RNA sequence: GGGCUUAAGUUAUCCGCCGAAGCUGUGGCAACCUGUGUGGUUGGGUAGGGGAGCGUCGUGUCAGUGGUGAAGCUGCCGGGU
């Protein structure tokens, strides 16, 4: 049992236990979200269309914030002097799937 | 007030120096060397960061198309059919049902298949 | 009870002194001249 | 009035400057951007000016 | 504000007393104009004696050190040139004055300021003197104690013979002993507490008064 | 380029798809405008103009700290646009 679950323009394939790396929501530590899934594959059997994916549901809780690896950006181009230095770490959420229910 | 240039100076080397700790020849021993092939790593990776979109995507399409082929189904068809079905799974959690979940891809190109114009 | 640590300027009074070619992230290379010319290293009369 | 419907489909790199204008007086700020009008005279003008930049509806 | 107030002159124990003018120790404490007004003190305070050699003044360097073509080598014209380990230096220090002109209101204001804020904290003492007969500083050290604390400012005007004050309280290292016809307003804000002698601060204000 | 007429050539037409740092989705940063609950617009860039900073040395003051080890040098593990 397992899900093609979307959050924050981003897909995942998600099961029971799993921790997943989520674009950052507001929703506080501990508490529980909802993901939207968009398939769900029971083995062998696949819930596909959209009036029975809106019955399920994937509930997962929030575990912590996350941050991304130091990204260093120098944008650069020969024979005019121009440099640009930049950094980035673009935190994420961590969760943790709690179940699907059908 | 004299000062001298050392303290200050070898920061920027040692930064660079430590960027450059794998490349070959001068470009890891000497800090001007070093230098100019950090310029060419740092465009190199700002261009790749978003090449990999395209190229992460490519490999997705190609799978799905070899696991819909197996099906006797092409790509732009497959993909057409599941638009049309309204089924939103993306190439990438597609090409993992490929890979991993064979039966659930085929399921989703029977979908495909009876979503198709048949026209 | 001021005490000469608490003195100071009030703002914008002090403006920074710019440094002139000094790296390419300020004024720097040519210093704000351009390239060639007379201007590139002294100057023209007002009254030429 | 029948409140014409213009979304730009081309970029206006390369346009003259009198497209540009017209696109700007339109309110059209990036590709696929959509703008309400009325069935104005002014308007029609606009979008038969930058007609092989936009496309109109009702 | 403009209040005149009033300290009790001391002696130790207790004497009569004495009137803070108010016109003086009670204005503004404008801090940007007492920050200027000190900043201009300790630049006039500044020497300045630091000097480079150019490459005129650098010894020798007169000959052009090799032919301009021809031999390969970078076009040089003196051996003391700038660039030159043992040439001249560029811009490098020369002698020069650091004092500023500050206007006589703009320095005066501040040191009204400057004392009117302690004023206001009470940091001003008045004593009729330190010390009797002859001079030691372990009297003083005693007297000044028993004010307050030990970061200090002292007043006894007298120029010539206040000599048995002055030299008692030379010595302390955390007393600074000042004429009253020399405040100033970087020792008044160094200065956590003021005691005025009698005569200093009657010299003082018949100096400085509406 | 391989190869292609058994078009993978030309042409008319229809149905799909691929395809960019464009657009959209999601997360972070920033400039400006605006009534100031919202929101809107914007952020490629040489010469060059404006704005705000990092690091080095000296120094006033205050708080200190140092053979139970300062400076400097050199690892590791981290942090910031
Ligand atoms: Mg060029
Ligand atoms: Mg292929
Ligand atoms: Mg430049
Ligand atoms: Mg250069
Ligand atoms: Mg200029
Ligand atoms: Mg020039
Ligand atoms: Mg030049
Ligand atoms: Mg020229
Ligand atoms: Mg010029
Ligand atoms: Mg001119
Ligand atoms: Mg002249
Ligand atoms: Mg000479
Ligand atoms: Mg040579
Ligand atoms: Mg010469
Ligand atoms: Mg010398
Ligand atoms: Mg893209
Ligand atoms: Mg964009
Ligand atoms: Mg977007
Ligand atoms: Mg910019
Ligand atoms: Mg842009
Ligand atoms: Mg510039
Ligand atoms: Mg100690
Ligand atoms: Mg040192």
């Amino acid at each position: 049992m397992y899900a093609i679950v979307r959050s924050g323009g981003r897909q995942h394939k998600v099961a029971v236990g799993d921790v997943v790396e989520i674009d950052k929501v507001a929703d506080e530590a501990g508490s529980s979200i909802e993901l939207t899934p968009l398939l769900v594959v029971d083995g062998e059997s696949v819930t596909s269309d959209k009036d029975a994916l809106g019955k399920v549901k994937v509930t997962a809780e929030v575990l912590g914030e996350t941050k991304g690896p130091k990204i260093r950006i120098l944008k650069y181009k020969n024979k005019t002097g121009y440099k640009k230095r930049q950094g980035h770490r673009q935190k994420y959420t961590q969760v943790k799937v709690t179940g699907i229910e059908g | 007030a004299r000062v001298k240039r050392s303290v200050n100076a070898k920061k920027k080397r040692r930064e660079v120096l430590d960027q450059a700790s794998g490349y070959r020849g001068q470009r890891s021993r000497l800090y001007r060397k070093a230098k100019e092939q950090t310029l060419h790593s740092a465009t190199y990776s700002f261009r790749d960061r978003r090449a990999k979109k395209g190229d992460f995507r490519s490999l997705w399409i190609q799978r799905i198309n070899a696991a819909s082929r197996a099906q006797g189904m092409t790509y732009n068809r497959f993909i057409n059919g599941l638009k049309n079905a309204g089924v939103e799974v993306d190439r990438k959690m597609l090409a993992e049902l490929a890979v991993s979940d064979i039966n659930a891809f085929n399921s989703l190109v029977e979908v495909a298949k009876a979503s198709q114009p048949q026209n | 009870a001021i005490e000469l640590h608490d003195l100071k300027p009030a703002p914008g009074a002090h403006k920074a002194k710019t440094r002139v070619g000094r790296g390419e992230g300020s004024k720097g290379k040519t210093a704000g001249r351009g390239t060639k010319g007379t201007g590139a290293r002294k100057n023209v009369p007002e009254f030429f | 009035m029948s409140k014409l419907k213009i979304t730009q489909i081309k970029s206006g790199i390369a346009t003259k400057p009198n497209h540009r204008e017209t696109l700007r007086s339109l309110g059209l700020k990036r590709i696929g951007d959509t703008v309400i009008k009325e069935d104005r005279p002014e308007f029609r003008g606009m979008v038969r000016t930058v007609r092989h930049l936009v496309t109109m509806e009702e | 504000e403009t209040k005149t107030i009033d300290v009790l002159d001391v002696k130790g124990k207790k004497a009569g007393s004495a009137e803070l003018p108010g016109d003086l120790f009670d204005v503004n404490t404008n801090i940007p104009l007492i920050h200027q007004v000190v900043v201009a003190q300790l630049a006039a305070a500044r020497q300045g004696t630091h000097a480079t050699k150019t490459r005129g003044q650098v010894s020798g360097g007169g000959k052009k050190p090799w032919r301009q073509k021809g031999t390969g080598r970078a076009r040089q014209g003196s051996t003391r040139a700038p660039q030159w380990v043992g040439g001249g230096t560029v811009h490098g220090p020369q002698p020069r004055s650091y004092a500023q002109r500050t206007p006589k209101k703009m320095v005066g204001a501040a040191l009204r300021g400057a004392l009117s804020d302690m004023a206001r904290d009470n940091r001003i003492f008045v004593v009729t003197s330190l010390v009797d007969g002859d001079k030691p500083s372990t009297k003083q050290a005693k007297a000044v104690l028993s004010g307050l604390a030990e970061l200090r400012k002292v007043l006894v005007v007298l120029d010539r013979s206040d000599e048995i004050d002055w030299l008692s309280v030379r010595n302390l290292s955390e007393v600074h002993v000042l004429a009253a016809d020399q405040l100033n307003t970087y020792d008044v804000v160094n200065a956590r507490t003021i005691v005025f002698s009698q005569a200093g601060l009657d010299a003082f204000v018949g100096a400085r008064s509406a």
